[PDB]
């Protein structure tokens, strides 16, 4: 199965880096996808990396999120720049094989600094 | 003190557009972020849009993104909501509300709300009410108490506002929720109880305002 | 988004009792920076705008009576009113303002009180309305409790059906009572076909039904 790390809570504009570690029967050739689920909304593909390392991104994250892989560890990474409140959700790794997910929260508070 | 006043509501056909305004006074407008929030009986309270003090940060609710545009004119102390491609589901009371400063530091949420401006989306045509007296009489008296009122019939859309004596009379007033007539037009009554001994010397006038039809009517209710 | 669910949808208590309502979120609304919980409670009285009661889950806004308290953590929050007063009649909304802005669906607090019989009044159609060819006859039941009341129209002693519409007010914020109108609507021609127009009211506060009536043209 798969294990997601790296979730957390950041103020809008912030950065997070998720990782998804594969174990056992998972083949790199099958590729990997990062999905996102918000309450009462349908699961949405966020980013995908094929066995041949071709990348694809949902239009809602194009230009902000990138996906990559460490082939030898079979670990897939989601770099999330310029986070927005709408990016708040549980993020799942998929190959199908699903994971427990990791929570991402993007706050939108104002400070006097 | 702080004062927010929304305007610009009315009746809009589906697919149409409308611009709402929110006039702010009693504080330094240009220092505060502002919100539009809307309310419909089936909708509860629903946040619509946010604009920061300098308009650098703007957020929208999911179901209005792409159709609604929030803006502000700081010199003229005004907030705006441009609505496009209006749908039946956009029918609601629209409120503007102030975002206190630095909620990440002090935690104050949106705190001053206006009275709201009403928007109805439908293809039916507006129609202003007829206003009729409900005169006090021996059949509307009980133990020194007299009841009187105004019948406000055959209007579209909601709402109608009813006051008495230009707002100076409020005690004992009951302005009923409107009923929907089989015609598709609304009707309501506003009543009040007063001393029967007052009927010869006091003056009781109902003021009816229906903004969508630009109807303003004052009806003196005589014994 | 961070969603909020409120329970119960409504409830009723008497003056002086203690009441608690609940708000559940789909995730924590704790801000890591200051360990504060970004949940607020608003009160919306009939015909008014929402007014802030509580922020940071448990801090009273300036001027709010001591009897309002807030509590919670994780995903569970509550609002408690210690000694309910008739003026607390309202819908209560919870609100999260950590990530964007969302609201619960509201809990409506109704007030229980002692039985109060209605005062009954009847209004013939106005001459101004009769000019338009329609006659509305209005029966008014004023300041009663409970809400249940049976209002029957009788025209020349014949029970009417199918020509009347009722409307009831919200509870009164000071005395917790209701008022109710029943409006009988007829063509002018039909109105002129009869003499006695009567409204018969049955209510728990009346020992026997009360009738108010008039004779067309007096």
């Amino acid at each position: 199965q798969l294990v997601e790390y790296g979730g957390g809570s950041v103020q809008a504009g912030g950065y997070l880096r998720l990782s998804c570690v594969a174990s056992g029967s998972i083949s790199l050739s099958s590729g990997m996808g990062w999905y996102r689920q918000a309450p009462g909304k349908e699961r949405e593909l966020v980013a995908s990396i094929s066995g041949g390392s071709s990348t694809n991104y949902a239009d809602s994250v194009k230009g902000r999120f990138t996906i990559s892989r460490d082939n030898a560890k079979n670990t897939v990474y989601l770099q999330m720049n310029s986070l927005k409140p709408e990016d708040t959700a549980v993020y799942y790794c998929a190959a199908a094989y699903w994971g427990q997910g990791t929570q991402v929260t993007v706050s939108s508070l104002e400070h006097h600094h | 003190d702080v004062q927010l006043v929304e305007s610009g509501g009315g009746l809009v056909q589906p697919g149409g557009s409308r611009k709402l305004s929110c006039a702010a006074s009693g504080f330094t407008f240009s220092n505060f972020g502002m919100h539009w929030v809307r309310q419909a009986p089936e909708m509860g309270l629903e946040w619509v849009a946010y604009i920061s003090s300098g308009s650098t940060t703007i957020y929208y609710g999911d179901t209005v993104k792409g159709r609604f545009t929030i803006s502000r004119d700081n010199p003229k102390n005004t907030l705006f909501l441009q609505m496009t491609s209006l749908r039946s589901e956009d029918t609601a009371m629209y409120y503007c509300a102030r975002r206190p400063l630095y909620d990440g530091d002090y935690g104050y949420p949106m705190d001053y709300w206006g009275q709201g401006t009403s928007v109805t989306v439908s293809s039916a045509s507006t129609k202003g009410p007829s206003v009729f007296p409900l005169a006090p009489s021996s059949k509307s008296t009980s133990g020194g108490t007299a009841a009187l009122g105004c019948l406000v019939k055959d209007y579209f859309p909601e709402p109608v506002t009813v006051s008495w004596n230009s707002g100076a009379l409020t005690s004992g007033v009951h302005t009923f929720p409107a009923v929907l007539q089989s015609s598709g037009l609304y009707s309501l009554s506003s009543v009040v109880t007063v001393p029967s001994s007052s009927l010869g010397t006091q003056t009781y006038i109902c003021n009816v305002n229906h903004k969508p039809s630009n109807t303003k009517v004052d009806k003196k209710v005589e014994p | 988004n961070i969603m909020l669910t409120q329970s119960p949808s409504s409830l009723a208590v008497s003056a002086g009792e203690r009441v608690t309502m609940s708000c559940k979120s789909t995730q924590s609304i704790l801000y890591n920076s200051n360990q504060k919980t970004y949940l607020a409670w608003y009160q919306q009285k009939p015909g008014q705008s929402p007014k802030l009661l509580i922020y940071w889950a448990s801090t009273r806004a300036s001027g709010v009576p001591d009897r309002f308290t807030g509590s919670g953590s994780g995903t569970d929050f509550t609002l408690t009113i210690n000694s309910v007063q008739p003026e607390d009649l309202a819908v209560y909304y919870c609100h999260q303002y950590l990530s964007a802005w969302t609201f619960g669906g509201g809990t409506k607090l109704e007030i229980k009180r002692t039985v109060a019989a209605p005062s009954v009044f009847i209004f013939p159609p106005s001459d101004e309305q009769l000019k338009s060819g329609t006659a509305s006859v209005v029966c008014l039941l004023n300041n009663f409790y409970p809400r249940e009341a049976k209002v029957q129209w009788k025209v020349d002693n014949a029970l009417q059906s199918g020509n009347s519409q009722e409307s009831v007010t919200e509870q009164d914020s000071k005395d917790s009572t209701y008022s109710l109108s029943s409006t009988l609507t007829l063509s002018k021609a039909d109105y002129e076909k009869h003499k006695v127009y009567a409204c018969e009211v049955t209510h728990q506060g009346l020992s026997s039904p009360v009738t108010k009536s008039f004779n067309r043209g007096e």
